[PDB]
């Protein structure tokens, strides 16, 4: 019907591991399609990444590659070893060889590649406010990238998503998630679900 | 050195209001586009203008109106924001060669429509000093900043160490948290963390400041409540090193 | 079967 | 096998008339009717085996009009020198009485592509059953055209093809009769 | 009296041995004169006249436009060849043949024997004449191929001869739309 469909939602892969982002297309009015991949890095606009205009030819850019396959009517995006800088939203777009048809963009697949934590050191800490000593938040830090930090089960306690920071000066990366509350709650059990008690470190506050 | 900029980056409006979006580019591109990225999925073309004559296509029937007098400027207006919608608008331009020229996109404009402006709140910021147990265990120091109580989520958080914005060792939540499950409150919270070496934090000369740029009302807007007008403003919280 | 259209290259200015 | 497919297009000022057609070994596959914005196939059967999106033709005709305005100025408004046409009238089958036939009026080697072709039966203009073609391209980049009048061969009926072109000082009249 | 201005553009695909060898040409004209041309062998645009030099320099600076035209032998030429192949390159229509003398007159007078071949496609056809079973290649005159503009051709192959009693003249037509040659005889008679 002159359209594009690709992988829905989000895809999560580990750093330096294979990635495949499916895409396919249909055609009714476009006589000879050209196929494009567009990337949108966080806080940026879409820019062209890959582009193939000829049947059965392969286009490659920044470690990615896609093959205009007319037999399967696809254009899957592949990469052997993704880096952490590839975390972005990828869009599959469809045009015509004439250049007269406006690009038909897909819904867009979101890719987040998690870093390779070599020395996981799970621990929950309790930080106090610089102004007062009453208010306090909880920090779950230094856990492995595979840890799915489930959250927001209780409504009285808030838990954020995992976050990777990069100490570029120190060449060190680590995950972290924050939990806090307003009810008089213990930091240790705030991450009750996404925690392995035997391995994580619990200091005596 | 090419650029394509749309204004404003963040734009809150009321129902029935005539909201204008402006986009200008200095690429000498003959044709420009206006896409709408909705919350769900799909880029959808509202208007495109090849040279100096637009052509409604894709999404006019939602009630829009474009204009373009200069080759470099493509202006989009929502005839009547109706109602309570949430959408990103993207500006694109491309060269008219007869071939499939590459599209150049803008960062996007976040539009938010609400019933009552009395729901707009700047954030409260707090900084939390690193844990003493973290320092002895990892020889590193994690600061946590918390921005709470803001609406909309039109914020940019930044860390400043001794007066210069830093980037290394910083992490911000990719998306805010709805504090209350109610539709008619839905204030947000957002946290960020700045991790430094335990020695850098243990120096009482080093100054730390979490800073949150909030995008809210303008002085041109009307305010009838007793509380402070939730205008565009920075809200910040600081902490000094500790021995 | 759908016939294709070769585009005409646009003159500058 | 040896063939030539040509996608031929033109735009004329100030007449602001365009044409988009495909050509196979000298024969028209189809043309785009600019007015109705629809593909028009030379033989109706063709549309059963293939289709075509008229809007892509319209894209090129907009490009050509901008291309012409630039080129006209580039040439310091050098106009086109008219070329008058050659008209030949013939039948598609040997003429026999009371055996249906078709008269072919063939206009050739002319430019710009604007004509007035009028069939006449015994001096009277006939507008029933007539049909015509669009301007067909030539390798010397002039144009050609066909007009058709189905008829029943008579001994007292007389036909004339009236062709008016700007290259002609007088309307060209080519004649036909049962005694050739 | 208003001066006219004509722009022409011709996108040509030339096929040899089916699609084994294809050549693409992107031809731009002003008043029936070719000004700039892209050719699938040179790989870029060229100016045939000096008046089309600015366009050739400009389109040759854009790799996106060049990669579009370089690809047109495959994405345009071989594509549109396959779309219409069944009803164009494979189209076969057989002609109606009619033989008739030009003048009703006595024998042993000079005459002109017309072999009218009407309504065949394609144009490839061979037309012969035979006087009492012997092919006659002298005194033959052909009009060439006549396009009727409707995807059929016609042709008249005329024979100059002096007809004599008992002579049988035969027109023979060979055409791809026919597995066997088409023959039509004319009796001289008395
Ligand atoms: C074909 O005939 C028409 C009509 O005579 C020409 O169009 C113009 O028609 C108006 C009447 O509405 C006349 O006043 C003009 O003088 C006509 N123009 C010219 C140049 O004669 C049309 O031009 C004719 N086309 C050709 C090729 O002769």
């Amino acid at each position: 019907g002159d359209s594009v469909t690709q992988t829905e939602g989000q895809v999560t892969v580990s750093e330096s591991k294979s990635l495949i982002i499916n895409c396919t297309y249909s055609t009714t009015s476009i006589a000879y399609p050209n196929l494009f991949w567009y990337v949108r890095y966080p806080g940026e606009g879409l820019q062209l990444l890959l582009k193939v205009i000829t049947a059965g030819q392969k286009g490659s850019s920044r470690g990615f590659e896609a093959t205009y396959n007319k037999e399967t009517t696809s254009f899957h995006l592949q990469k052997a070893s993704v880096q952490e800088s590839d975390s972005a939203v990828y869009y599959c777009a469809l045009g015509d060889h004439s250049g007269s048809w406006q690009l038909i963009f897909g819904s867009g697949t979101q890719l987040t590649v998690m870093p390779d934590i070599q020395n996981p050191d799970p621990a929950v800490y309790q930080l106090r406010d610089s102004k007062s000593s009453d208010k306090s938040v909880c920090l779950f830090t230094d856990f492995d990238s595979q840890t799915n930090v489930s959250q927001s089960k209780d409504s009285d306690v808030y838990i954020t998503d995992k976050c990777v920071l990069d100490m570029r000066s120190m060449d060190f990366k680590s995950n972290s998630a924050v939990a806090w509350s307003n009810k008089s709650f213990a930091c240790a059990n705030a991450f009750n679900n996404s925690i392995i008690p035997e391995d994580t470190f619990f200091p005596s506050p | 050195g090419g650029i394509i900029t749309q204004t404003p980056k963040f734009l809150i409006g009321q129902e029935g209001q005539k909201l204008t979006l402006k986009c200008q580019q200095n690429f000498n591109h003959d044709t420009m586009y206006w896409y709408r990225q909705d919350s769900g999925k799909g880029l959808r073309l509202i208007y495109y203008s090849i040279t100096e004559n637009d052509l409604q296509k894709g999404d006019l029937s939602e009630g829009y109106d474009a204009s373009r007098e200069k080759k470099s400027s493509f202006s989009l207006t929502v005839t009547s924001a109706q109602k309570n919608e949430m959408a990103v608008f993207l500006c694109a331009s491309s060269l008219r060669t007869g071939a499939n020229s590459d599209y150049t996109f803008g960062s996007g404009t976040r539009l938010l429509v609400i019933e009552d402006l009395n729901k707009v709140f700047p954030p409260e910021v707090a900084v939390f000093e690193p844990s003493e147990a973290e320092i002895s265990h990892t020889q590193k120091a994690t600061l946590v900043c918390l921005a709470t109580g803001f609406f909309p989520d039109h914020v940019e958080l930044s860390w400043w160490v001794n007066g210069k914005e830093v980037h290394s060792g910083v992490c911000t939540d990719p998306q805010p948290l709805k504090e209350q499950p109610a539709l008619n409150d839905s204030r947000y919270a957002l946290s960020s963390r700045l991790r430094v070496s335990a020695t850098f934090w243990q120096n009482p000369r080093n100054h730390f400041r979490c800073q949150v740029q909030f995008y809210g009302l303008s002085e041109n807007d009307e305010w009838t409540q007793d509380r402070a007008k939730p205008v565009t403003q920075i809200v910040s919280a600081e902490a000094w090193g500790r021995a | 079967g759908v016939y294709a259209t070769r585009s005409s290259a646009v003159r500058l200015r | 096998e040896e063939h030539v497919i040509i996608q031929a297009e033109f735009y004329l000022n100030p007449d602001q008339s365009g044409e988009f057609m495909f050509d196979f070994d000298g024969d028209e596959i189809f043309h785009v009717d600019m007015a109705k914005k629809e593909t028009v196939w030379r033989l109706e059967e063709f549309g059963r085996f293939a289709s075509f999106e008229a809007q892509g033709a319209l894209a090129n005709i907009a490009v050509d009009k901008a291309n012409l305005e630039i080129m006209t100025k580039r040439s310091n408004y050098t106009p086109i020198t008219n070329v008058p046409p050659e008209v030949t009238v013939l039948t598609n089958s040997p003429v026999e009485l009371r055996e249906p036939n078709v008269l072919i009026c063939f206009i050739d080697k002319f430019t710009p592509p604007v004509v007035n072709v009028t069939w006449l039966r015994n001096g009277k203009p006939v507008t029933t059953g007539v049909s015509e073609t669009v301007f067909l391209p030539r390798e010397d980049h002039l144009f050609r055209k066909f007009h058709y009048l189905p008829f029943l061969p008579s001994t007292e009926d007389v036909y004339d093809c009236r062709v008016e072109h700007w290259g002609l000082d007088e309307p060209l009249l080519k004649h036909w009769e049962f005694d050739t | 009296t208003r001066p006219r201005f004509l722009e022409q553009v011709k996108h040509e695909c030339h096929f040899f041995n089916g699609t084994e060898r294809v050549r693409f040409l992107d031809r731009y004209f002003y008043h029936q004169e070719e000004y700039v041309r892209f050719d699938s062998d040179v790989g870029e645009y060229r100016a045939v006249t000096e008046l089309g030099r600015p366009d050739a320099e400009y389109w040759n600076s854009q790799k996106d436009l060049l990669e579009q035209k370089r690809a047109a032998v495959d994405t345009y030429c071989r594509h549109n060849y396959g779309v219409g192949e069944s009803f164009t390159v494979q189209r076969r229509v057989y002609p109606e043949v009619t033989v008739y003398p030009a003048k009703t007159q006595p024998l042993q007078h000079h005459n002109l024997l017309v072999c009218s071949v009407n309504g065949f496609y394609p144009g490839s056809i061979e037309v012969r004449w035979f006087r009492n079973g012997q092919e006659e290649k002298t005194g033959v005159v052909s009009t060439g191929l006549i396009q009727n503009g409707d995807w059929t051709f016609q042709t008249l192959v005329m024979l100059e001869t002096v007809p004599r009693s008992g002579e049988v003249y035969t027109c023979q037509v060979e055409h791809p739309s026919l597995t066997s040659p088409l023959t039509v005889e004319w009796r001289a008679g008395s």
